[PDB]
């Protein structure tokens, strides 16, 4: 299959209450592997994954070191940023960063990543070339030319072609047990009276990994996208996920109703309908 | 594994 | 500066069982700033030393939390999740339905 590798970082400034704070997690696929926050006591880089923690004291000390300098410049990039967009020193604002690549089933670098945001928008982009930017504003625009003049894209194409591929190659390897096992959804129809004259079937999907799912309702095997409520997917706090999709139904008609599911991790896919 | 940001904005 | 205001599902970790422990989790997603005060209760008190997740965000920069506790259901104690945002005017409640 496909994989991911994704670093996200944080800081969000709060002037009068110290230096902004910093967090960073890192994710294979939909699994969360490393983590940082600045506001822990003598702050280390921690695993999150059992694959990681094998990695040896040199890894985590080159991890944790890389993590205070992207803390410290994005301190000064804060400050930076309130003198580009003309802003007082009053206000707390925010600063995120994602890199990553994914890459194919043999293991080959599919897309590379690096991106930018303040307060919440888009400020510049590494193009999917690898070796151009979109920058979104005039402000961006500044950055863009620095980042230009100091070849800064050559410096992330190396590694994204690189060190990233090479990286998720090794974790995946390690993980294999997790990292490269999908849990197809456990699934069941679950009928709610509204009144004598309807009620909603709710088809659930628990259980699963990865987060990538499709439940639709069809009646009579015609779709009800328009008809039917489906809930955000959602963590359920042990690696796995949980989502459902409910119709409502006249009373009488629930066997005209099926539920479809599919995932990686299912045999095939599902046709369900509420058993009494 | 991670890499260095070298450049502010 | 443009916010967006979270998006909140209470649920259990696994379909609930009267008297059987679990997990109560409250995931709030979709917002912007990250600032964010989220508490779980159990008949309407603050249910002491709930976990949390490190913030993340989406595609979108949106950020997402989970905010989770170890609980044991049962038919009459009453749980909930209260958020509060800067886009909220008053903290917002929502109940858990174990059908949901």
């Amino acid at each position: 299959g496909s994989h991911s590798m994704r670093y996200f970082h944080t800081s969000v400034s709060r002037p009068g209450r110290g230096e902004p704070r910093f967090i960073t997690v890192g994710y294979v696929d939909d699994t969360l592997f490393v983590r940082f926050d600045s506001d822990a006591a003598s702050p280390r880089e921690e695993p999150r994954a059992p694959w990681i923690e094998q990695e040896g004291p040199e890894y985590w000390d080159r991890e944790t070191q890389i993590c205070k300098a992207k803390a410290q410049t994005d301190r000064e990039d804060l400050r930076t940023l309130l003198r580009y967009y003309n802003q007082s020193e009053a206000g707390s604002h925010t600063l995120q960063n994602m890199y990553g690549c994914d890459v194919g089933p043999d293991g080959r670098l599919l897309r590379g990543y690096h991106q930018d945001a303040y307060d919440g928008k888009d400020y510049i982009a590494l193009n999917e070339d690898l070796s151009s930017w979109t920058a979104a504003d005039t402000a961006a625009q500044i950055t863009q030319r620095k980042w230009e003049a100091a070849r800064v894209a050559e410096q992330l194409r190396a590694y994204l072609e690189g060190e990233c591929v090479e990286w998720l190659r090794r974790y995946l390897e390690n993980g294999k047990e997790t990292l490269q096992r999908a849990d197809p959804p456990k699934t069941h129809v679950t009928h709610h009276p509204i009144s004598d004259h309807e009620a909603t079937l709710r088809c659930w999907a628990l259980g699963f990994y990865p987060a990538e799912i499709t439940l639709t309702w069809q009646r009579d095997g015609e779709d009800q996208t328009q008809d039917t409520e489906l809930v955000e997917t959602r963590p359920a706090g042990d690696r796995t996920f949980q989502k459902w999709a409910a119709v409502v139904v006249p009373s009488g008609e629930e066997q005209r109703y099926t539920c479809h599911v599919q995932h990686e991790g299912l045999p095939k896919p599902l046709t369900l309908r509420w058993e009494p | 594994r991670r890499r260095w940001r070298r450049l502010t904005v | 500066m443009i916010q967006r205001t979270p998006k909140i599902q209470v649920y259990s970790r696994h379909p609930a069982e009267n008297g059987k422990s679990n997990f109560l989790n409250c995931y709030v997603s979709g917002f912007h700033p990250s600032d964010i005060e989220v508490d779980l209760l159990k008949n309407g008190e603050r249910i002491e030393k709930v976990e949390h997740s490190d913030l993340s965000f989406s595609k979108d920069w949106s950020f997402y939390l989970l905010y989770y506790t170890e609980f044991t259901p049962t038919e009459k104690d009453e749980y909930a999740c209260r958020v509060n945002h800067v886009t909220l005017s008053q903290p917002k409640i929502v109940k858990w339905d174990r059908d949901m």
